[PDB]
Order: structure tokens, then C-alpha cells, then sequence
């Protein structure tokens, strides 16, 4: 009422944390007997050069250092950090933040009950409500294993949805390459993992967007000159011996993904 | 492989909502009382019992029913996230504190008494006598969802 | 610095002095405070001496 | 004469501070910044001991 006594805003709650970070070398050299007295493969009589095997080697490590980088950003959806051999950074995120995995489960045997209106019930609805404020535009996606989709295809109540369902070139406009599958129903994208890095059986969600879930830290690396100078994406040296006799290349790189929300993924089993 | 993590929560100005500025001074309000900040058998070592918003007698002594209530606690170096206090009192070292008593407002759902519990009618009436306006009409009570 | 919520983690000086008025021409008050510490960084030069007499 | 008691105040309380410091002690006339700067510090104190009888 006019004249009476106001209302108050007095809440507020604040958390912090640290954590290491791995560290991943690499390193090649070449010698004279690898390039003397050799062609280049595919030039039949030209004669081998240093810079050829130089080029390729270098190109080879970068595909390298780019495969640990996609397996390692993977790690990051099941909750957990990439560093195997090491139990140093292996951090699990759930208990780190203090929160715990909502599990829905899906029973593809059960024929009478649709398998994706149990997701809708379960984990759309928590994803959702727990998301928070000022998150624009974050579609659910659900990312699962190949025997876990080929099961959720066949069951009864989805053939009538799937059958109607061009699956046919949209891959190359909802997504820019990738040749897994796609489905797409009630509001929720299926998407097929195809590096295996899902467990046979077993599939993810997580609401996409949300600014700032996931991050990726990089320190510097282990050299005199940078010792705490920056960090960069990938170091590359390249080393001459000043004898004339042979060659070094090396690499390194330091880094760490994080998952800052934990409590926004759902996982994912069913029997078969 | 433990992530070390820190944590506060509330600060000085939501256990008091606000104050009646005496012009002729600043003092009117407060009382400075003295207490043992430590506690009296512990080593030197632990972190005191005196968290921000307990209710303490006329003679500093903490309150334990509606009977011995005299003000809040709100000394600076007990609010959240003040902790560089550990080492620096002996066990029985006895200190002074501040407390709040007269022309205040006062945040009805962090008022405490020393054990924890949260406060009742009656020690709401023995603090409204001294002309605190005790309230609760707070807005921010739950969290995020979930 | 000064407990005012004016310099709150702001700077500090030597010596804060206000003044006020009312503004109803009836009152008037007089403030003064400081917050300063005298150390001794090196508690090794300094020497006792202590006399004894007759 | 109120602001020339305050200053003059002020300055006694200054000096006696820099007395206070120079013995090798803090000036609070409070535990919270109550302090030996030989104990912080972790030094000893040197006497020289002075006998006018001999």
C-alpha cells in the first residue's frame, strides 16, 4: 500500500576454484642417411631434399597435435578433463562444482512407451529450468552412440516420425561437413558420433549456446625465453645443429577444457 | 585431486536494510561491546563462532533465547570473507566488537541466535522494543531455480 | 583511508576535517579522523641502555 | 578554538605515536594492531648496559 513499508533486495552468492594444466610434447629429427641418395616419392628421377621431408613432417605433426586437440574436446561433454597418464589434472567436474549427474534412462524395449517423450519429460525440462537467465538462443541437442541411435531409430513409435523425415542433404546447411547422421524431432537434434568417443550404449545432452560453459586455458611453454611471457595456440621449433650434420624439429603445447556448468548435462543409458 | 575452491556468501549491507542517520553524529546507532573471539579452549588455530548476525546479550556474552537479546553483531572483521584472522588471538584473548541497536532495519531471515537457530516472536518483540523495525518483506530468497 | 564512503579503498591523506550545517540554521558539527601506523622496519639498530645511579 | 584544540590534539598524538615506535612498539591505546616489531620481526635486542656506580 501506498505509505507502508518497502521491500528489500539482500541476496547475493559467490564461488572460486584453481586448477593445473597438462602438458603435451612432441619432437622428430632427421638424418643425413634418410635423405641421401633417394628420390622424392612421387617425381620418379628428382633427386630428395631436405625441405620436402621437412614440409611433410611438419604437416604430419600438426595433424597430430590437431587429432589430440579434437579427442581432448570431447573430454570436456562427459565431465571430466583429457590427460590420460597423468593422475595430476584428471579433474572430475560434477564434484569439483559440486553437483550431480541427472541420469535418464531409456528403455528401447518397452514398445507401448516412447523413447523421446521420456527425454522430453526428464532432461529437456531440467535442462531448461535449470538454465538460467539471459542464455539467447541454446537449442538441445542430444549426441549419442551408433547403437544407441540405431536402437532409438528402430523403435515402433519413431519409425512413423523418421519415415517422414527427408534425412537426405540438410547435414551440409545445419552443419559446415560431417557425414554422420542427422534427426531431428519435438523440438531436439540427434546427432550419430562417429570417432567412437561416446561409449557403445550411452548418449549426451547438452543446451548448445550459453556463453561461457565451455573454455579452453593455454599456458606457456617449457623454454627459458617464455617462461612466463604468454601462451600461444601451438609452438613450433626448428633447430639446425651448427655442425652441419643433422637436423631437429620439436612442438609443444599446454592446455586445459573446462566445462564451468556441470549441473546442465544429462546422461544417457538404455538396454538393448 | 582436490580443485580448491572458496566460498562467501551476504554481505554488511543485507542484514542491515538501512539506518536513521542521526545528523548530530554517526555513533547514535551502535553500541562497541567486548567479547572473547577465540574460543576459550580451542587452540590458535580456529576460525571463531561469530559469524555476522548473531544475537548477543548486554554484557557481549551471545544470546541463546529471546530473554538475553540485546543487538547484532556486525563487526567488520567477522563479516564474509574476512578471514585473515586466524592466528592473530590467543585462546580467552578478549577483543571489542560492534553492535547495532537503535533506529535500524533489520533483515528478519539472518538473524540467529549463537547455536544457529534462526529468531522467534519473542525475540523479534525484544528487539522491536529498542525501535528496530524487524521485516520481512525480502525479495531474493531463492536462488537461480533449482 | 578515511571510513567515509566517499575513499573507500580510494587514496589516503594525512588529516580528513569536516564541517557541517544543518541547513536549517540551528546546528552545526565538527569531525576529525586519521588511520596511520609508526613502524620500525628494522628492530636491530636500536640499543637498549639502562643506568644504574649511586 | 574548537578546530585549534583538534589540531593541537592531533600533533600530541602524533608525537606520542613516534615515541612509541621508536621504543620498538605499536601505538594503540587495540589487540587487533598491537604489535613487537623484535617478536614480528624475529630479532634480538642489544643492551648496553651502563653502570655510573663504577
Amino acid at each position: 500500500q501506498r505509505g507502508g513499508v518497502r521491500q528489500h533486495l539482500a541476496n547475493d552468492r559467490k564461488k572460486i576454484v584453481n586448477l593445473n594444466i597438462p602438458f603435451f610434447p612432441l619432437d622428430r629429427s632427421i638424418d643425413r642417411a634418410d635423405i641421401q641418395n633417394f628420390r622424392e616419392f612421387g617425381t620418379e628421377n628428382a633427386p630428395a631434399t631436405v625441405d620436402a621431408e621437412v614440409q611433410r613432417h611438419m604437416a604430419r605433426i600438426r595433424r597430430s597435435h590437431a587429432i589430440l586437440k579434437s579427442k581432448a574436446m570431447y573430454a570436456a561433454l562427459k565431465g571430466t578433463s583429457w590427460s590420460p597418464d597423468d593422475p595430476v589434472s584428471d579433474y572430475n567436474y560434477y564434484d569439483v562444482w559440486g553437483a550431480t549427474q541427472t541420469t535418464a534412462d531409456v528403455d528401447f524395449t518397452k514398445l507401448g512407451v516412447d523413447p523421446i517423450e521420456v527425454l522430453e519429460a526428464e532432461a529437456r525440462a531440467h535442462i531448461i529450468d535449470w538454465a538460467g537467465d539471459n542464455g539467447d538462443n541454446y537449442e538441445i541437442v542430444v549426441l549419442a552412440s551408433r547403437q544407441w541411435f540405431s536402437a532409438l531409430i528402430a523403435h515402433p513409435q519413431v519409425t512413423g516420425a523418421y519415415s517422414q523425415y527427408p534425412s537426405t542433404q540438410e547435414i551440409l546447411r545445419r552443419r559446415l561437413n560431417a557425414n554422420n547422421r542427422i534427426f531431428e524431432h519435438k523440438n531436439i537434434l540427434f546427432i550419430e558420433d562417429i570417432s567412437g568417443n561416446i561409449p557403445a550404449g550411452e548418449a549426451y545432452i547438452f543446451p548448445r549456446g550459453i556463453s561461457r560453459m565451455f573454455e579452453i586455458y593455454y599456458a606457456p611453454s617449457d623454454t627459458l625465453r617464455d617462461a612466463n611471457q604468454a601462451a600461444q595456440e601451438l609452438y613450433v621449433f626448428f633447430k639446425e645443429s651448427n655442425y652441419l650434420r643433422e637436423a631437429k624439429i620439436e612442438s609443444e603445447t599446454s592446455f586445459l577444457t573446462v566445462n564451468n556448468r556441470p549441473e546442465l548435462v544429462v546422461k544417457s543409458t538404455g538396454k538393448f | 585431486a582436490k580443485a580448491h575452491v572458496a566460498t562467501l556468501e551476504g554481505n554488511y549491507s543485507d542484514i542491515v536494510l538501512g539506518r536513521v542517520v542521526a545528523f548530530g553524529d554517526t555513533g547514535w546507532n551502535f553500541k562497541e561491546v567486548d567479547m572473547t573471539f577465540i574460543a576459550d579452549d580451542a587452540d590458535a588455530d580456529s576460525k571463531t563462532t561469530l559469524f555476522a548476525g548473531v544475537l548477543v546479550g548486554e554484557d557481549g556474552t551471545p544470546a541463546t533465547a529471546a530473554a538475553g537479546v540485546f543487538g547484532v553483531l556486525v563487526d567488520r572483521k567477522v563479516l564474509p570473507g574476512v578471514d585473515h584472522y586466524i592466528g592473530v588471538f590467543e585462546p580467552g584473548e578478549k577483543v571489542p566488537m560492534v553492535l547495532a541497536v537503535r533506529g535500524l532495519t533489520l533483515n528478519q531471515l539472518k538473524l540467529k541466535y549463537a547455536d544457529g537457530t534462526a529468531i522467534d516472536a519473542a525475540g523479534i518483540q525484544a528487539l522491536e522494543a529498542q525501535g528496530n523495525q524487524v521485516t520481512d518483506k525480502i525479495v531474493g530468497t531463492q536462488f537461480i531455480g533449482s | 583511508p578515511s571510513d567515509t564512503l566517499r575513499d573507500a579503498n580510494q587514496a589516503a591523506q594525512e588529516l580528513y576535517v569536516f564541517f557541517k550545517e544543518s541547513n536549517y540554521l540551528r546546528e552545526a558539527k565538527i569531525e576529525s579522523e586519521t588511520s596511520f601506523l609508526t613502524v620500525n622496519n628494522r628492530p636491530e639498530l636500536v640499543v637498549k641502555s639502562t643506568g644504574k645511579f649511586t
